[PDB]
């Protein structure tokens, strides 16, 4: 792979490690209540294992 | 106080002779120290690999 290519695709790699997603912290603190809440709801209680 | 006025920049008397451009006003200081930090930011390592 020439370097250049190379320089590229670890900048590119890069800037998608820094990007300020919220996702991660939606799922750590808030998806769980959400959860809890609608496991009363649907027609079918929650079934896990 | 009466008959004074307050002035965010530093003063001076009016000059003299003819005036020129200066590099040693309040403003060309902070001017040149702004663009230095970001010429040293430009230059650090976030930037480098992307």
């Amino acid at each position: 792979v020439n370097d250049l290519t190379r320089r590229t695709m670890t900048g590119v790699m890069t800037a998608m490690r820094q990007v300020k997603t919220m996702t991660p912290f939606y799922i750590q603190h808030m998806c769980p209540t959400e959860l809890s809440v609608l496991a009363s709801v649907t027609v079918t209680p929650p079934f896990q294992v | 106080p009466p008959n004074r006025m307050v002035y965010p920049w530093p003063n001076q008397p009016l000059p003299r002779l003819t005036v020129a451009p200066t590099y040693d006003s309040a403003m060309s200081n902070w001017i040149s120290t702004t663009i230095a930090f970001f010429i040293r930011v430009v230059n650090s390592v976030n930037m480098t690999a992307t």
